Parts: C-alpha cells; sequence; structure tokens
C-alpha cells in the first residue's frame, strides 16, 4: 500500500485522473461483458443437460435382463453371458464405469 | 482544458475556424467528427511541433474516452510517435499504447508493425524477425482490414535490405500491391516501386520472370518514358531470346546489382529459351536437335546436356535425352500466357477437334442403328 | 389484443460510439428497446417483436417472436463498429414481415436513427410509394447527433402516409440531456 | 479531484472496492461453467453410448473362398459370413474368435483367446525381482545355465558365426532345497 | 479438405417435392433449404435435409432471408428424433446461380465451420448433370491481384446403402438399365 499512497505523491495530474480510470474503465467494461456471457451460457447449458437427462430417463427403462460379466477388456470392452444362456459382445459398456466393474 | 487549447491555439492556421470548432466537439462529448478533426490536424503537412503539446490533450482524450475506436487511435499515434523523433522512449511509449487496448480490435497487429518500423533501423535482427513472424501468426480470419497486410509488407519492404530477401520480397511485393488497390500517390514513388519489383524477380530464384507483370500496369504505365531498358530486358526474357545486344545494354544501364549476377542472368535465359523453342513446334516434331539449342542459346555443344538436365531438375520440362542421335525428346508441362491473337489459332484447333468428334459419332450411330435401340 | 408485427430497428454504427447522451448512446437506445418491448408485450400477449440492425449489414438476429428474453440477450455485445446503410434496412424489414407465420397480424416498424443518413431523396420516396403499395407503417425516431428533420426524413414520413394516414411520427430528440420521456409521450400510445 | 493527493487517493479507494468485487464472482462463474461442461461431457458420452447395438460371439471353423467363411456361434448354429471392408482376411485363421453383427451377421471384429484358467496362472505371480545378487555360491552352474537359455534369445548372431542352433533347455538335478527354482526365476 | 460428397437419394428427392410444394405459387425460381449431413472422413455424407423460408429480389440481389429461428427449432426436432444426424450445409437450384451465395454461405458458417453447398438441377435433368457441389475457401485471389471470394469445387457422386436400393429397385420396374450389359448395352454406353 506504499505504492498506493506513493503514486498519489509523484504524478498528481498525470495518472490520478488517468491510471485510476484506464485500468478500471477497461476493467469494468470487460467485467460487464463477461458477467453476462458466462451467465447466459450457464443457464442455457443447464437446460441442455436437463433435456439430455430427460432423454436418458426415457430410454433407461424397466424391465431388465440380468447377466454376468465374464471378463472385461478395453480394446472398456466386455463379453457378457446372459441368463438366457447366450453370450453377447458389446464394444461400449454404457451407464456404468469400466473400472467400477468386476467379472 | 478548453483554455488548454485557447493558449495552444497557434501553429494551426485559421485559428477560430478549427480550434473553436474543436471545443464544440469534445464538449458535446462526441468522438467521431472529433476524430475526423484531430485526424485532419495530423494529416496536415506541417512541422507539427506540438506533439508533446497535443499528447497531454491526447491523454485528456483518453481520460473521458470510454468509446473511441482504437484502430484510428493507434493510426494517429503512429504519426505522433513519428513526430517524437527519438526511438528510445518511442518504443516504451508505443508498448504502453499497445497494451492499453488488448481488446478485440486488432490494432495490436499494427502496433507490432509500428515496432519494426522503428526497429529495422536500430536493433535490426534479434526481434525484427520475430515481429515479422508474429503478424502472420495473427493475420488470420479477416481479410477485411487489408491495412494489416499493407503494414506487414512495409516491414518486409524494410527487410528487403537483408541478404536472402529477393524472391520472398518479390512474392510479398505482389501480395501488397495486389491487396492494396488504388494508386493514391504519384508516379515519382510508384515507378521506383516497379523498379525494385523488376529487380526482385530478376534476382529471385524460383521465378523466371513470371509474366503478365508485363501486362500488369504498375510498371508499363509508370515507366513508359524512363528506365525502358528494364521493360526491354523483361521483353527479352518473356520472348526468351538471348539477344546479346540489349541484354548487355541492361548491364550498360544498370551498374549496381547486375554485373554481380550477370552469370545468373545468362544462366536463366539459357534455360528460358528452352521453354519457347519447345513451345514453337506443337509436338509434331518435338525431337529437337542439339544444334538448334547451340544456335538459339548460343552456347557450345558440350554444355547443352548440363543445360537440359538443369531444366529437368528444376521441373519446367519432363523430356529425355538421346545421344546416339544427340537429339532431345520433349514432353512438356510448364504452360504460360498465350497472347489473345494465339487464342485464335487455339480456337481453330478446337473446332477441327470438334467436327471430328461429331462426324464419326454420326457414322457409328447410323451404322449400328438397327441393333442399338 | 391488437394483432401486429413489431420490427424494431436499432443502430450500431460508429456514430453511436460517443456521448451526447450522458451514460452511453447505446444504453440510451437499449433502454428505448426495453420500453417498447414491454409496451407491445403488455398491450397484447399475442404480438411479436424481432430486431434488425442496419450498420455494415442488416441482420435478423432475433426473428419475429413473442419471446423477449432472447432479444434482451442480443441487445448486449452489439459492438457498435459499423457504418449506416439505410435503404436496404426498410427492404429487409418489409420482406421479413412477408414471412409472418401469423398472417392476420398488422405490420408496424419502429426504427432508431442515431447517425446522419446519406441517401438520395429519390431512393426513399421509391421505398415510400412501395410501402404505399404495400401498407406498412414505419416509425422513425431520431437519436445521437441529429441532422434534424431533413428533406429526406420529412418527405419519407409524409409519403409514408398521405391523405389522412396513420401519423407515423418523425420523432426528434434533444441530443443528450433528456431521457425517453418524449419517446413515451406521443408514439407509444398514439403512433 | 483534479490534483488533491488526498481525494484522488480516495478516488480509487472507492473504485478498487468495486472493481475487485465485480472480478471476484466472475472467476466463480468461470468455475461453475467448467464443472457444467464436465457434466455435459458425461451426458454426450452417454448419447454416444446409447446407440450401440451389441454383437454376437462366434468362432471361425474354416475359410471357403476369398469372402465365404464358416463360423459357428457359441451356443447356436453354423453360418456363412463375410468381412466388413478391411478386416485383414489373412489374420482370420481356423480357430480364431470373432464378433458378429446382430442382423447383417457378418464379421465385425476378431478377438484373441484367453481360455481355461488353469493355464491362466502366469499373470498373478511375480517374476521377482532376483538379479543374480541374491543367489549364493552356485555361480559356476549359473554361467553354464545362461549360455544355452539367455544367449539364444538375446544374441543369435553368435550362434550364426560358428553356425549352431540350440534353444533346447536344461535339466536341474540335485537334492531339494538348494537352488532349483531361483535359477529359473533369476533368468526369468 | 473434402474428397467427395455422397448424395443419399432422399435429399435431392426431398428437394424436388418442395420445389413442387411452392410451385402452385411459384414465382421464386429458387428453393433454399438446410442440408443435414454426417461427416465421417475427407469424404462427406448426406442423408437427410429439410427446407426453410427464403426470398430474394432481382433488384440489388443482396436482400435475402434465411430464417434462423425456423432453422433452430426444426433442427432441434430432427436432433431429438435422431441424434446421429447434424447439419453440414445447405442447397439451392437454378443452375445460373445468383451471386448472393457469398452472403448465404458466410452467414451459416457459424453453424458448421467447413460448410458446404450442393446445387441440384430440377428442370435441367437431361444430358450429363446429376448435381454439383461447391466448397468455400478465400485467398486474396492470386499473387498480385485484389481480394475475392472464389467458390471452389469438390467432385460429387450419388451414393447407395441398403434399404434404399430396396426402395429404388421396387420403384423402377420398367427398363431399369438391366444388369451386366449385352452388346447393345455397351454400344449405347459408347454412344
Ligand atoms: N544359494 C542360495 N542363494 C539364495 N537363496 C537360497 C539359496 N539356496 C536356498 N535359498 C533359499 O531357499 C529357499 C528354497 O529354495 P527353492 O529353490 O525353493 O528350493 P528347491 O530348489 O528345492 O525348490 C528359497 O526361498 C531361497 O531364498
Amino acid at each position: 500500500e506504499q505504492d498506493g499512497i506513493g503514486e498519489e505523491v509523484l504524478k498528481m495530474s498525470t495518472e490520478e485522473i488517468i491510471q485510476r480510470t484506464r485500468l478500471l474503465d477497461s476493467e469494468i467494461k470487460i467485467m460487464k461483458s463477461e458477467v453476462l456471457r458466462v451467465t447466459h451460457e450457464l443457464q442455457a447449458m443447464k437446460d441442455k443437460i436437463k433435456e439430455n437427462s430427460e432423454k436418458i430417463k426415457v430410454n433407461k427403462t424397466l424391465p431388465y435382463l440380468v447377466s454376468n460379466v465374464i471378463e472385461l477388456l478395453d480394446v472398456k470392452c466386455a463379453v457378457i453371458k446372459t441368463s438366457t444362456r447366450q453370450t453377447y459382445f458389446l464394444p461400449v459398456i454404457g451407464l456404468v464405469d469400466a473400472e467400477k466393474l468386476k467379472p | 482544458v478548453p483554455g488548454f487549447l485557447q493558449q495552444s491555439q497557434n501553429s494551426g492556421p485559421g485559428q477560430p475556424a478549427v480550434w473553436h470548432r474543436l471545443e464544440e466537439l469534445y464538449t458535446k462529448k462526441l468522438w467521431h467528427q472529433l476524430t475526423l478533426q484531430v485526424l485532419d490536424f495530423v494529416q496536415d503537412p506541417c512541422f507539427a511541433q506540438g506533439d508533446g503539446l497535443i499528447k497531454l490533450y491526447e491523454n485528456f482524450i483518453s481520460e473521458f474516452e470510454h468509446r473511441v475506436n482504437p484502430l484510428s487511435l493507434v493510426e494517429i499515434i503512429l504519426h505522433v510517435v513519428r513526430q517524437m523523433t527519438d526511438p528510445n522512449v518511442a518504443l516504451t511509449f508505443l508498448e504502453k499504447t499497445r497494451e492499453k487496448v488488448k481488446s478485440s480490435d486488432e490494432a495490436v497487429i499494427l502496433c507490432k508493425t509500428a515496432i519494426g518500423a522503428l526497429k529495422l533501423n536500430i536493433g535490426d535482427l534479434q526481434v525484427t524477425k520475430e515481429t515479422i513472424e508474429d503478424v502472420e501468426e495473427m493475420l488470420n480470419n479477416l481479410p477485411g482490414v487489408t491495412s494489416v497486410h499493407s503494414r506487414f509488407y512495409d516491414l518486409s519492404s524494410k527487410y528487403y535490405q537483408t541478404i536472402g530477401n529477393h524472391a520472398s520480397y518479390y512474392k510479398d511485393a505482389l501480395r501488397f500491391l495486389g491487396c492494396v488497390d488504388i494508386k493514391d500517390l504519384p508516379v515519382s514513388e510508384q515507378q521506383e516501386r516497379a523498379f525494385t519489383l523488376g529487380l526482385a524477380g530478376l534476382l529471385g530464384e524460383g521465378v523466371f520472370n513470371f509474366g503478365e507483370l508485363l501486362m500488369h500496369p504498375v510498371l508499363e504505365s509508370l515507366r513508359n518514358t524512363d528506365r525502358q531498358w528494364l521493360i526491354d530486358t523483361l521483353y527479352a526474357f518473356n520472348s526468351g531470346n538471348v539477344e546479346r545486344f540489349q541484354t548487355l545494354k541492361t548491364a550498360w544501364g544498370q551498374q549496381p546489382d547486375l554485373a554481380a549476377n550477370e552469370a545468373q542472368l545468362l544462366r536463366k535465359i539459357q534455360l528460358l529459351c528452352l521453354m519457347e523453342m519447345t513451345f514453337t513446334r506443337p509436338a509434331n516434331h518435338r525431337q529437337l536437335t542439339f544444334e538448334e539449342i547451340a544456335k538459339s542459346a548460343k552456347i557450345t555443344v558440350n554444355e547443352v546436356e548440363l543445360l537440359v538436365m538443369k531444366a529437368l531438375s528444376v521441373g519446367l520440362v519432363k523430356g529425355s535425352i538421346d545421344e546416339v542421335d544427340k537429339r532431345v525428346h520433349m514432353t512438356w508441362v510448364q504452360p504460360r500466357v498465350l497472347d489473345l491473337q494465339q487464342i485464335k489459332g487455339m480456337k481453330d484447333r478446337l473446332e477441327f477437334w470438334c467436327t471430328d468428334v461429331k462426324s464419326m459419332e454420326m457414322l457409328v450411330e447410323h451404322q449400328a442403328h438397327d441393333i442399338l435401340t | 389484443m391488437v394483432l401486429e408485427s413489431t420490427m424494431v430497428c436499432v443502430d450500431n454504427s460508429e456514430y453511436m460510439r460517443n456521448g451526447d447522451f450522458l451514460p452511453t448512446r447505446l444504453q440510451a437506445q437499449q433502454d428505448a428497446v426495453n420500453i417498447v418491448c414491454h409496451s407491445k408485450t403488455r398491450s397484447n400477449p399475442e404480438n411479436n417483436v424481432g430486431l434488425i440492425t442496419l450498420a455494415n449489414d442488416c441482420e435478423v438476429l432475433t426473428t419475429l417472436t413473442p419471446d423477449t428474453g432472447r432479444i434482451l440477450s442480443k441487445l448486449h455485445t452489439v459492438q457498435p463498429k459499423g457504418k449506416i446503410t439505410f435503404c436496404t434496412g426498410i427492404r429487409v424489414a418489409h420482406l421479413a414481415l412477408k414471412h409472418r407465420q401469423g398472417k392476420n397480424h398488422k405490420m408496424r416498424i419502429i426504427a432508431f436513427v442515431g447517425s446522419p443518413v446519406e441517401d438520395n431523396e429519390k431512393d426513399l420516396v421509391k421505398l415510400a410509394k412501395r410501402l404505399k403499395k404495400e401498407k406498412v407503417n414505419v416509425d422513425i425516431i431520431n437519436f445521437g447527433e441529429e441532422e434534424v428533420n431533413t428533406e429526406k426524413l420529412t418527405a419519407f414520413v409524409n409519403t409514408l402516409n398521405g391523405k389522412d394516414g396513420t401519423g407515423s411520427h418523425l420523432v426528434t430528440v434533444p441530443p443528450g440531456p433528456s431521457l425517453a420521456d418524449a419517446l413515451i409521450s406521443s408514439p407509444i400510445l398514439a403512433g | 479531484m483534479a490534483d488533491p493527493r488526498d481525494k484522488a487517493l480516495q478516488d480509487y479507494r472507492k473504485k478498487l472496492l468495486e472493481h475487485k468485487e465485480i472480478d471476484g464472482r466472475l472467476k466463480e462463474l468461470r468455475e461453475q461453467l467448467k464443472e457444467l461442461t464436465k457434466q455435459y461431457e458425461k451426458s454426450e458420452n452417454d448419447l454416444k453410448a446409447l446407440q450401440s447395438v451389441g454383437q454376437i460371439v462366434g468362432e471361425v471353423l474354416k475359410q471357403l473362398t476369398e469372402e465365404k467363411f464358416i463360423v459357428k456361434a457359441t451356443n447356436g448354429p453354423r453360418y456363412v459370413v463375410g468381412c466388413r471392408r478391411q478386416l485383414d482376411k489373412s489374420k482370420l485363421k481356423p480357430g480364431t474368435r470373432v464378433a458378429l453383427d446382430m442382423t447383417t451377421l457378418t464379421i465385425m471384429r476378431y478377438l484373441p483367446r484367453e481360455v481355461d484358467p488353469l493355464v491362466y496362472n502366469m499373470s498373478h505371480e511375480d517374476p521377482g525381482n532376483v538379479s543374480y545378487s541374491e543367489i549364493g555360491g552356485l555361480s559356476e552352474q549359473i554361467r553354464e545355465l545362461r549360455e544355452v537359455i539367455e544367449l539364444p534369445l538375446t544374441n543369435p548372431e553368435l550362434f550364426q558365426r560358428v553356425g549352431i542352433i540350440p534353444p533346447k533347455g536344461c535339466l536341474l538335478y540335485g537334492p531339494p532345497g538348494t537352488g532349483k527354482t531361483l535359477l529359473a526365476r533369476a533368468v526369468a | 479438405a473434402v474428397q467427395k460428397v455422397v448424395v443419399h437419394p432422399l435429399v435431392l428427392l426431398s428437394v424436388v417435392d418442395h420445389f413442387n410444394r411452392i410451385g402452385k405459387v411459384g414465382n421464386q425460381k429458387r428453393v433454399v433449404g438446410v442440408l443435414l449431413g454426417s461427416w465421417q472422413k475427407k469424404v462427406l455424407d448426406v442423408s437427410n435435409s429439410f427446407a426453410v423460408p427464403f426470398d430474394e429480389d432481382d433488384k440489388d440481389d443482396s436482400v435475402w432471408f434465411l430464417d434462423h429461428d425456423y432453422l433452430e427449432n426444426m433442427y432441434g426436432m430432427f436432433k431429438k428424433v435422431n441424434a446421429r444426424e447434424r447439419i453440414v450445409g445447405w442447397y439451392h437450384t437454378g443452375p445460373k446461380l445468383h451471386k448472393n451465395d457469398i452472403a448465404i454461405n458466410e452467414l451459416m458458417k457459424r453453424y458448421c465451420p467447413n460448410s458446404v453447398l450442393v446445387i441440384i438441377d430440377v428442370k435441367p435433368k437431361d444430358l450429363g448433370l446429376p448435381t454439383e457441389a461447391y466448397i468455400s475457401v478465400e485467398e486474396v485471389h492470386d499473387d498480385g491481384t485484389p481480394t475475392s471470394k472464389t467458390f471452389e469445387h469438390v467432385t460429387s457422386e450419388i451414393g447407395a446403402e441398403e434399404a434404399e436400393e430396396v426402395g429404388v429397385e421396387h420403384l423402377l420396374r420398367d427398363i431399369k438399365d438391366t444388369t451386366v450389359g449385352t452388346l447393345s448395352q455397351r454400344i449405347t454406353n459408347q454412344v
């Protein structure tokens, strides 16, 4: 805070009307610009994650087949035998994490 | 602040009509006719000693500014920093005025050209190439200003006084004078621009002469009276002859930078006469004899093989060489302008080609009409 | 309750980057957009308001919708960097209003002129008699610095609606000191 | 406020309380949009994940022609199939494991084989590490071990100078407890 | 960098009917709509499209109307029923193309960066012309030349997947240009 007082000592008509506008006027115009850009993009993307979550809700629907994961691969990949005694493959697993799964 | 110009009213002639008009404009807080008025003062050719007397007022402009286009604001401070005439504090003053608008208006790119405009005179290598390079890193997404490339050439024009900037200057001298359009300044600077343009393609490596510049008006309309030897030696290149008289008379005319590269002159024309003697006969007998090269290029017999392997190496021809007959076969792929009177002969080739297609199509259709169906 | 299609026309030229109106001429015309969009909304929940610019291009950034929140969002980052082009601004507002999805609405245009316009007197009176053959009321409200009541502006307003027409006001402002109180005096209830 | 050093000091000490207050919440808005973009990334992964079909596991019995194969499902019948475009038909050998389309029924992707977990006993234990510094006093046999085992697989050029083959293998005979496994584990 | 575009035969087909939709009021002689796509590689794919209200004036040829709001919602519909598909560009007809196509393209490049346009030829359908597609690049023009736009061309083709050849082969039923030809078939290919 020494330079805060000390720059008010040296140049009394050179930056007291000037520096205390220029980096504050350019601050507040960019702050006025970027307080509304992010806020509008916040509210828009809450709506899109709402609509996607409603979309996943409809296509994630009972009844379910049960099965048992036999093994797990990555080239994330799983080989699944159903309790219909049928072995399927899927390259993409779905609404879990692969690391959270176990055979 | 109004009295600041009431006491600094002098050196602008017609003092009431421009200074009392001035204190109308910023006291109504307008900033465009004000900007046109201050642009009118600085564009005025005077000594303009009051740059320090106006930069306090220009700081007074930037006090209650809050609106003003930094494009024209930096366009007028580059004349002010031209008037300062002391490059040591001028760079520090420029970078302060550069950083005061880091906003979305790209005048920072022409600040960097204004850096090298004062730095290709002092400190000429270490960051001049960097302020060369940084501009086309940012010269992107927008050809609409075109003063961005205009001033980017202006540092490259000062970069012409380096060693290896002859063809790269020549490529950029077309880029500038293509992107700027109007003539907007007299012959007495433009004809020297054409003069250094003709020498830059003369010394340039990949260029042969790159014709239609002979068609391009900024040399033929501007040097049709003086330096006609350069238009003459561009005639001899685009007409490909040795023509030893006038292609020596350019060395009689041009004393610097031409005798030092006279070997490269004779090197270029002896591989430029090739792509016209193969242009003469239209591949009916393109098997050219070696003596015709030794006659036209007036080179000896033993050098024509290194001469044609050179033009094959550069890639302006894709022929081959036999030596049991010492004749040169020619399959040629480097085309150029063909001078509208020879579009006429090109039309007649196309019509003979046209009627041979149509006639013996009708012979086939009439012959096999019964089984075509 | 009345069915019309309001096409507000703002300026974002260079000549709005100055301050004869004390906060900002943009904020002066932005608050003018606030009071006209709330007026047409509260007069009828069945009308619709779309915006059109005129500087350097004419962009139809919001279409003629009864929504207003998108319009208020597009009022920001307007970037007043252009140059006024006005003869195409009516023509891009009229053929916008021939693409109306509700073709029972009336047609009314309001326009914000905060720049000196440079146009032939012949071009606008061809546009004025075009609107006479097309029945569109246009409200021209002058802002910014003001070459006030030109032969261009007055004869266009007159030939907009002659022989007991609407009364589309060629609204003039004091350049600076004074808010949109005169802007809500006559046209917002008696156009 | 033109030039009193007291009031122009207070000219920005009313401003700096504002201009940092408007800057404080904005980086918070930067953080909240950053977390929402991370959450939107997970949603779009699931929109990709929702559209997959699932495949049929089978094995190739033989190859008939350049495009006709004979495969067999794990529990079902035999079939005649083809490739997709570029599935490297030389790599499909009789006995490999493949994955079939559900409806089009042709081969999508081949798979390696990881059968009968008795032989799956090589991935749970360690190779060591033992690096000939733990083993004691048996080095004369250790050097004789390393020529016939280590030097073939590391260094075949020596066996091509004189001209000699052998990767063969040893027999370790000796009463139990001494070294009969560590020498195997050290060279492994 | 586009190798070639692949025209699915529902899109052209869904242009010709929409030209016939407005043909009862037909005075525009051009139809502009939105071209959905599926970008896979340097080769492009198109399999769906729709239309959009558009008008154009012969005088000054620079007052034109793509509808953004109609382009927002109906693409939001086709995204909802099929999330595989997205926009890749737009189309028009009338092979003597209006020079306004710089302005149409540079608007809706804010929807797709490498936007692309395909010209179909509804009425000229006779000699050798299925369609035509352009690509948008902008140099200055050349070395010592002024600025320009210069639409460039990418070659095109008509594609085919299963369960549209089923729709094709059931709809020909007359001559079909039958499978692998006889003597008469090859000679006509030479004719
Ligand atoms: N020479 C040696 N150096 C290091 N460790 C040894 C040595 N001899 C025996 N041991 C120890 O004795 C244990 C038994 O060795 P092991 O190889 O299992 O016996 P066997 O050879 O009968 O299988 C090992 O854990 C090893 O640590």
